[PDB]
């Protein structure tokens, strides 16, 4: 079906929309700006002589090049056959290439959003999701973006979350307010993200191997997707997208760059509440497989061995996890999974560290405080 | 009845173009030494202007079943409807094929059509369909049908580009239709006999003097005039003459006595012509006219003219042999017989006399098809180096 619905798609171009009929066309980017300026002026969007009655026009437009986008890229060949070397799927791929660059796909995805806002009266403002840029949209592209191009290069992948993907989820996870996370915006982007967005991600773990280059952005994503993990209005299935997502990127990733993830997760795994599951299944995994860098004095020969900040991190943590497990009442679950993180931590420290009387001079509890992290 | 276009022919491919409310008809057209990409030549002022056919022309190879051609990939016949064909150019040897690189003639999806060495790959196949309701996939292919091509590549049909202000072929998901001239069949040739578009040389006199233009003076001013040489100007370049007819259709059909033609010298690219004042003059391609570059061969001096005869579609009579048969040039519309000016290597001056000298007859000697090659790789490469020279220049 995919491959006669192409054909007669490619046959008549007047169906790609007048962006992409080929002539005198802007293109998906410049039809995404133009679809976004008829949204907010009142004349074109409206009829100008609630909603049955009144069609965005603007909205519609974006509906529909978020459609064909959907459609083009569901019809893109399975990868088995791509792999095995089938001719026509080779051909449908490049043609489906040929209709939508990446460039354009990159530059929708990096269109921003816009945030519900908070005012005097304690009202929250949310801007009507039937007129304006929505996450569906940004959905479409990526589904697209993942089955005809493919996320390969490491570097590309980088770009792609510095421009598109980070934005989103810090946006996501600033919308994590008591106030505003039952609003529609915060629920359509957690959708999106835990729908499109952290799958890819997972799914292009082993890229993240060599990223010494890139450690902010790494980071940074790391601590965003804590956060929104963090979150409360998010679904189980969500939470559990975000687990997995979490928990592939950090295995492939070098022991060195969770430095700062683990800052933050000290702080908050004691508290043994059911949101430290999760890290402490983070902490038992990375304690297991990177405890030839805590404990052999010389560690990884490539990523090296700790700077004692790292050993301080991990002696309090410890500590922390062991007697906050001693005054807690015993749940079997959580001291079924905690046994696990200790017994790794214990194996990763060495029997003869120093505990370091010089202890980090101005530690960030103030900077960073048990509500808001921030 | 009725010829039906088969493999092993040599055919050129033609569109209708209506710019500016003129029907006019085009050719595609490609230089396959140098320039890869393939351009359009007009053949509807070839009363103002020679279309150059011999860079038109090509040659249908194969006509294999769609899946016959993907199990080949995987791993004198009719042309069917449906059915893959590989075109060759005569000139370069190469292939018509999807470049899959596009110079953007307002159009992302579009791509560009030029040539390629090898056979490789699906680039280079193009499938056949039928134009009006008469004719359906399996049916073989009349002469005289207007088809449409398709790229097994990338699936684009070979379009007309009317949106630039240059008319401009390449695949595109818009339909053209083409319409297929036959040239000529080898099979049918008859070996030494004169045929259209056959580089030869004129050799006059008892020491055999071939027809040619002063050499290499630095100057194509000087290079333009023509007289008779004896040496080795008769295995040099510049003693080269393509024999071109008016007719675009079976233009390498049997050249037959009293048939208009043009005389092009391969090296210089110009027309030989006849200026006001009785004088053999060569011309430029923009300023060959019918009424100045028409030539017959005719068997002998004799006043009573052949009158008219009906061309025939097809290869025709082998009328003129090369070497035994000896002919007389005479312009069309003047009746003047091409002579020598009996002045005295030998360098003697070549005019059009009424009635000319009783030793006037010359024959015709065949080129051979690597030097025919090399002179026109000569042409291409001196136009070009030129252009290069006077832009450095100015």
């Amino acid at each position: 079906n995919a491959n006669v619905v192409v054909r007669l798609l490619i046959r008549r171009p007047e169906c790609f929309g007048p962006a992409l009929r080929g002539e005198g066309g802007n293109g998906l980017l410049a039809a995404m700006e133009e679809a976004i300026k008829i949204a907010e002026d009142p004349s074109r969007d409206g009829p100008s002589p609630e909603e049955d009655d009144t069609i965005h026009m603007g909205n519609a437009i974006m509906t529909f090049y978020s459609a064909l986008i959907d459609l083009l890229g569901r019809c893109a060949p399975e990868m088995h056959l791509i792999h095995a070397g089938k001719g026509e799927a080779i051909r449908i791929r490049s043609i489906l290439r040929s209709l939508i660059p990446l460039g354009d796909l990159v530059g929708v995805i990096s269109i921003a959003f816009q945030m519900p806002t908070i005012a005097k009266d304690g009202n929250v403002v949310e801007p009507d999701m039937s007129a304006g840029f929505c996450p569906d949209h940004k959905a479409a592209m990526v589904l697209f973006l993942d089955r005809v191009y493919g996320i390969e290069v490491q570097d590309f992948l980088l770009h792609l979350l510095e421009v598109g993907f980070l934005p989103d989820l810090r946006a996501a996870a600033s919308l994590d307010t008591a106030a505003l996370s039952a609003t529609d915006m915060a629920l359509a982007l957690n959708r999106y993200l835990c729908t499109a967005v952290l799958p890819l991600l997972t799914r292009c773990a082993p890229l993240f191997a060599g990223t010494e280059h890139h450690a902010s952005l790494i980071d940074s994503l790391l601590h965003t997707v804590y956060r929104l993990s963090k979150g409360c209005s998010l679904t189980k299935a969500q939470r559990d997208s975000i687990e997995v997502c979490l928990l592939s990127i950090c295995g492939q990733l070098r022991p060195s760059m969770m430095q700062h993830l683990l800052r933050r997760l000290v702080f908050d795994v004691p508290l043994l509440n059911e949101h430290a599951k999760m890290p402490l299944k983070l902490l038992t995994n990375h304690y297991e497989r990177c405890w030839k860098y805590y404990c052999l004095p010389g560690g990884w020969g490539n990523f090296g061995a700790a700077s004692e900040e790292e050993l301080h991190l991990s002696r309090k943590l410890f500590w922390g996890i062991f007697d906050a497990l001693s005054q807690k009442k015993y749940e079997q679950e959580l001291f079924k999974l905690a046994l696990p993180c200790l017994s790794a931590v214990a194996g990763a420290l060495p029997p003869d560290y120093m505990e370091s009387n010089y202890v980090s001079m101005m530690e960030k509890q103030s900077s960073m405080d048990s509500e808001g992290n921030f | 009845e009725i010829q039906f276009l088969r493999t092993d022919d040599e055919v050129v491919l033609q569109c209708t173009a209506t710019i500016h409310k003129e029907q006019q008809k085009l050719c595609l057209a490609a230089e396959g030494f140098g320039n890869r990409l393939c351009f359009l030549e007009s053949t509807s002022n070839s009363k103002n202007v020679p279309p150059d056919l011999s860079i038109c022309t090509f040659v249908l190879e194969q006509s294999l079943s769609v899946r016959a051609l993907q199990e080949m990939l995987a791993n004198h016949r009719t042309l069917l409807y449906g059915h893959a064909i590989l075109l060759r150019h005569s000139y370069s040897g190469m292939y018509l094929c999807c470049l899959s690189t596009s110079r953007s003639s307002t159009d992302k999806l579009a791509f560009d059509v030029g040539l390629q060495e090898d056979t490789t790959g699906e680039a280079c196949w193009w499938t056949i369909h039928p134009a009006s309701k008469q004719r359906s996939e399996g049916e073989k292919v009349r002469v005289g049908d207007d088809l449409i091509l398709v790229s097994v590549s990338s699936e684009r049909y070979l379009h007309l580009s009317y949106g630039n202000g240059s008319l401009h072929v390449d695949a595109a998901f818009q339909q053209t239709l083409w319409s297929v001239a036959p040239i000529s069949s080898g099979s049918e040739a008859a070996q030494g006999y004169l045929i259209g578009g056959d580089v030869l040389r004129l050799l006059h006199g008892h020491m055999d003097e071939c027809l040619t233009v002063p050499s290499g003076e630095h100057g194509e001013e000087q290079r333009r005039t023509v007289h008779y040489e004896g040496g080795a100007v008769s295995v040099h370049a510049r003693s080269l003459w393509r024999l071109e007819t008016l007719r675009v259709a079976w233009s390498g059909s049997h050249i037959r006595w009293g048939q208009p033609f043009r005389l092009r010298h391969v090296t210089t690219g110009k027309y030989l012509s006849l200026m006001e004042d009785k004088n053999l003059l060569l011309m430029d391609k923009e300023k060959a006219d019918v009424k100045s570059t028409a030539f017959t061969f005719r068997s002998s001096k004799e006043k009573l003219d052949v009158g008219v005869r009906k061309e025939v579609d097809g290869m025709g009579t082998s009328e003129i042999k090369y070497g035994d048969s000896v002919c007389y040039i005479q312009h069309v519309d003047t009746g003047l017989w091409l002579t020598y000016q009996s002045v005295d290597s030998i360098q003697r001056k070549a005019i059009m006399h009424h009635e000319g000298h009783m030793d006037d007859g010359i024959s015709l000697s065949r080129s051979q098809h690597e030097e025919s090659r090399t002179a026109r790789v000569i042409q291409s490469t001196v136009f070009l180096f030129n252009r290069f020279i006077r832009g450095l220049d100015a």
